[PDB]
């Protein structure tokens, strides 16, 4: 089993810009290497095969070089199309491996995010369960840390996190923190704290709710 | 002109089987080694089979083996995949592939779902607060199963802050959220009301918020 290595795991980048994403294999390969593109629902499309060669109807503006186990990829003029993820893979022995990935993404200002906190809905209530929901949205750099606190504790039990794809209109990020309990156990606790901690600050955003008001 | 067709993916039980099938076409299948390629959700790529033209010699993932067949009628342009004993690890996009030395075909791709849950429509649930001149609603589309849900704001009228997020898979069920920002002056004098579809259990949920 070649293992194949990708480096950065993801590059924040300008249109116009050139780029230049590396790859590793753990042996030699002798330039058996492919580079693809993906796009979210879709299938990977091969960009460059054999290290260097760039495939048939592919834009001028993609290329690749190596030399034994080291290998890159480079786009000359980033066009808004080229964000998405970047794999490379190895034919040179069964089974046929591929890389982590490298995710372009558009490098742009940073930006706080805006938390907000839910209570369980009185219609979910009546059904005997009850969902907590934290929004923190539009923020920049990607790396964020948000948690729930319940009377002080850090509850990970029923937490369920998901972070939108970069946004086409701002380019920043958002993400959605639910905490599911009964409502036995939402009872047995007062205080719900969503605290998300960004570069952006070093102090925590702190957004909480009591279950009595 | 090179065509690669899967079918027979879908939702499975953990521990039954499935057959995927790869129909092709605008090429002599019999003529080329054939590949089947699965992706995980938010996962990378994984090799899972790979079958000679003449079906002499065949090679597995080593997380298949023993599990799965590849198998094909060259007579009838087909590849197939037999998976046994499914597990949820199993749950990936499907892809029957040509590896040339310059090119590469891929199909579609079928999803192949483990879960042992069944068809579940959706609990729709409102998102209401209990300065940045600004005021965040939502939705919670809890416990829905199977993929995909549709969610819009004001039929579709209402785009600009809008956040879906990706949904989240826990004890067999989906959950998503969706946020939507609005300037604090404009609710709730002007109507904020989140339309859910899940077309599996024919669901159109519309749910005004307050």
């Amino acid at each position: 089993d070649i293992q194949m290595t990708q480096s950065p795991s993801s590059l924040p980048a300008s249109l116009g810009d050139r780029v230049t994403i590396n790859c590793q294999a753990s042996q030699d390969i002798s330039n058996y290497l492919n580079w693809y593109q993906q796009k979210p629902g879709k299938a990977p499309k091969l960009l460059i095969y054999y290290t260097n060669k760039l495939a048939d109807g592919v834009p001028s503006r993609f290329s690749g070089s190596g030399s034994g186990r080291d290998s890159s990829f480079t786009i000359s003029s980033l066009e808004s199309e080229d964000i998405g993820s970047y794999y490379c893979q190895q034919y040179y022995n069964y089974p046929w491996t591929f890389g982590p990935g490298t995710k372009l993404e558009i490098k742009r200002a940073d930006a706080k995010p805006t938390v907000s906190i839910f209570p369980p809905s009185s219609e979910q209530l009546g059904t005997g369960s009850a969902t907590l929901v934290c929004f923190v949205n539009n923020f920049y750099p990607k790396d964020i840390n948000v948690k729930w606190k319940v009377d002080g504790s850090e509850k990970r039990d029923g937490v369920l996190q998901s972070v939108t794809d970069q946004d086409s209109k701002d380019s920043t990020y958002s993400l959605s923190s639910t905490l599911s309990l009964t409502k036995a156990d939402y009872e047995r606790h007062n205080l719900y704290t969503c605290e998300v901690t960004h570069k952006t600050s070093t102090a925590a955003i702190v957004k909480t709710l009591n279950r009595n008001e | 002109e090179v065509q690669l067709v899967e079918s027979g993916g879908g939702l499975v039980q953990p521990g039954k089987s499935l057959k995927l099938s790869c129909e092709a076409s605008g090429f002599t299948f019999s003529g080329y080694g054939m590949h089947w390629v699965r992706q995980a959700p938010g996962r990378g790529l994984e090799s899972v089979a790979y079958i000679t033209s003449s079906s002499i010699n065949i090679k597995y993932a080593d997380a298949v083996k023993g599990r799965f067949t590849v198998s094909r009628d060259n007579a009838k342009n087909l590849l197939f995949l037999q998976m046994n004993i499914l597990k949820s690890e199993d749950t990936a996009m499907y892809y029957c592939a040509r590896f040339d030395w310059d090119k590469n075909y891929w199909g579609q791709g079928t999803m192949v779902t483990v879960s042992s849950a069944k068809t579940t429509a959706p609990s729709v649930y409102p998102l209401a607060p209990a300065t940045t001149n600004t005021v965040t609603l939502g939705c919670l589309v809890k416990g829905y199963f199977p993929e995909p849900v549709t969610v819009i704001w004001n039929s579709g009228a209402l785009t600009s802050g809008v956040h879906t997020f990706p949904s989240v898979l826990h004890s067999g069920l989906y959950s998503l959220s969706s946020s939507v920002t609005v300037p604090s002056s404009t609710w709730p004098s002007q109507t904020v009301t989140c339309n859910v579809a899940h077309p599996a259990s024919s669901t159109t949920v519309d749910l005004k918020i307050e």
